[PDB]
């Protein structure tokens, strides 16, 4: 849709900062961790690829826990009861068939009860003021695809398992932008499979140059050279399939030359 | 939490939950209520995407969300009160018709309200008169937003079943696996029409009746008229090749701007559609008002 693609921009620009969990929350959390967190997105994106949710879904979904976490303290054997009801309330958000609340409950292994999701789901529609619209790391990557020339398949499927690593670990990526870290992952998928560089045309759409998203692509080099060895496996798992290009099993650079 | 409102009377009910006016008995501020009841699986998804989209929404054509109110048992969302919906006002115009300054005012506003929707990714999927409501000021507001959804860029494909029979786009018909901001302006495109005549444009019973309605209006569409449409799922080549109308018998009253705009919103590709936006600096609009409805609401 032509006529809109810069006003979409420019508002998802303006929500993301609205949006954005508190940076340094796992530092006021009593009880969990950003390594007990790691585990509860694995296990979301196990339960994605189980239902055959969207990847927007999963995004929508992690926003929710880190909104939630950055006011509620949430002892560890509650904190998959904040992921399902999460999950359910980005289901019934994105999805056209999202799962029935029983599907949800047989998922969390009996743990709850499908009374305690339900109550759950409406104590996070409270604390996050039921604004669910949030701008995603996946949002921002459909609209860089566009300026692709031309489009490859490869190119997109690895920037979104790139971005989609971003969301396994609150230490460094709590602190970076859905935007900028859109940024990272498409120059960092462009450059690992064909030579090129973050494109004039996303400078000018964005404002963002590499030397901007720099730090971040830093980070996510990073994480892309140390993704075999990574105690969270489902993401490389999920992105060997052919319906994402198998673009997991793709050689990381040695160097980004910036 | 409810103790500061007392109920008038049921106003109707819309896609989920029952609308009530209501009266502020503080501020004496006239509301309507939306009462969900939750006695299942959860908040629907209806409900869900209503109150986040309407919080980000405002707009002097958007009927405004004032409060959710979050009981154990219910949902109560309060909303601006409007006097009337198009549809009545219609039915009560039938012996004296609708003023043409009424009718421009009216789509000029909707088209307002509707740009300012696809500028913030939603769409609204259920434009009808129903949904379409007006004060005695003469202000029109796009209603429930029960069947709304917020969209990415590009589009995925989204839920099929989308739009009142008698105002769904053809794409939408033809079972396009995308379709977008442009089935909106299809609709408002229906609503333009039956704002001049009084009767809905395209009034079929089942989708293949509605289809072959469309069709002897606008033609039966080609490669030429809209490349790709003998691939869409739903086309049959044995569908009936009716030839275009003249335009000016389609709405016999409307003027040469009116024509032109009208025919914009009703063009088969969803691409070569007239953006809302767009349309707000059609010719039809350089000599807009705003009136008053010209009868008692
Ligand atoms: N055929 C259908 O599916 C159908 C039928 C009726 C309705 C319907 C539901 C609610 C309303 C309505 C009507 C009014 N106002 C018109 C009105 C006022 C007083 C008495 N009667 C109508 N408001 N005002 C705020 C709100 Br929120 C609101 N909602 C109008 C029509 C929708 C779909
Ligand atoms: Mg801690």
């Amino acid at each position: 849709v032509p006529d809109y693609h810069e006003d979409i921009h420019t508002y998802l620009r303006e929500m993301e900062v609205k949006c954005k969990p508190k940076v340094g929350y796992m530092k006021k959390q009593p009880d969990i961790t950003n390594s007990m967190r790691a585990i509860l997105v694995d296990w979301l994106v196990e339960v994605g690829e189980e239902y055959k949710l969207q990847n927007e879904t999963l995004h929508l979904a992690v926003n929710y826990i880190d909104r939630f976490l950055s006011s509620m303290s949430v002892l560890r054997g509650k904190l998959q009861l904040v992921g399902t009801a999460a999950m359910l309330l980005a289901s019934k958000f994105e999805e056209i068939y999202p799962p029935e609340v029983a599907e949800f409950v047989y998922i969390t292994d009996d743990t709850y009860t499908k009374k305690q999701v339900l109550r759950m789901e409406h104590l996070v529609l409270k604390v996050l003021t039921f604004d669910l619209a949030a701008p995603t790391v996946n949002q921002f990557l459909t609209q860089y695809f566009l300026h692709q020339q031309p489009a490859n398949c490869k190119v997109e499927s690895l920037a979104m398992f790139l971005g989609e690593l971003s969301l396994i670990d609150a230490d460094p990526y709590l602190k970076y932008l859905p935007s900028v870290i859109a940024g990272a992952a498409f120059h960092l998928a462009l450059y690992t499979v064909t030579g090129q560089s973050w494109p004039e045309s996303l400078i000018r759409k964005t404002g963002y140059t590499l030397e901007s998203l720099k730090p971040c692509l830093m980070d996510l080099h990073q994480t892309y050279l140390k993704a075999p060895q990574h105690a969270q496996q489902s993401i490389r798992e999920k992105y060997k399939n052919s319906k994402y290009h198998g673009v997991s099993l793709l050689n990381p650079p040695e160097t980004l030359n910036l | 939490s409810m103790e500061n409102f007392q109920k008038v009377e049921k106003i109707g009910e819309g896609t989920y939950g029952v609308v009530y006016k209501a009266r502020n008995k503080l501020t004496g501020e006239v509301v309507a209520l939306k009462k969900i009841r939750l006695d299942t699986e959860g908040v629907p998804s209806t409900a869900i995407r209503e109150i986040s989209l309407l919080k980000e929404l405002n707009h002097p054509n958007i009927v405004k969300l004032l409060d959710v109110i979050h009981t154990e048992n219910k949902l109560y969302l309060v909303f601006e009160f409007l006097h009337q919906d198009l549809k009545k006002f219609m039915d009560a115009s039938a012996l004296t018709g609708i003023p043409l300054p009424l009718i421009k005012s009216y789509l000029f506003q909707l088209l307002q309200g509707l740009a300012f929707c696809h500028s913030h990714r939603v769409l609204h999927r259920d434009l009808k008169p129903q949904n379409l409501l007006i004060n005695t000021e003469g202000a029109i507001k796009l209603a429930d937003f029960g069947l709304a959804r917020a969209f990415g860029v590009p589009v995925r494909t989204y839920t099929h079943e989308v739009v009142t029979l008698w105002y769904r786009a053809p794409e939408i018909l033809l079972g396009c696996k995308y379709y977008s901001t442009a089935v909106d302006i299809w609709s408002l495109g229906c609503i333009f029409a039956e704002m001049v005549t009084r009767r809905a444009l395209f009034p079929g019973d089942s989708e293949i009746d509605q289809l072959f309605r469309i069709f002897r209006t606008l033609g039966t569409p080609d490669e030429v008229v809209w490349p790709g449409v003998t691939s869409m799922p739903d086309y049959k080549p044995s569908f009936p090749k009716w030839a275009r109308q003249d335009f000016s018998k389609v709405v016999p009253p409307l003027d040469e701007d009116g024509r032109s705009l009208l025919s914009q919103m009703l063009h088969y590709d969803p691409n070569k559609r007239i953006s809302a936006k767009a349309a707000l600096a059609h010719p039809f609009f350089q000599d807009v008002t705003k009136p008053v409805p010209h009868l008692r609401l």
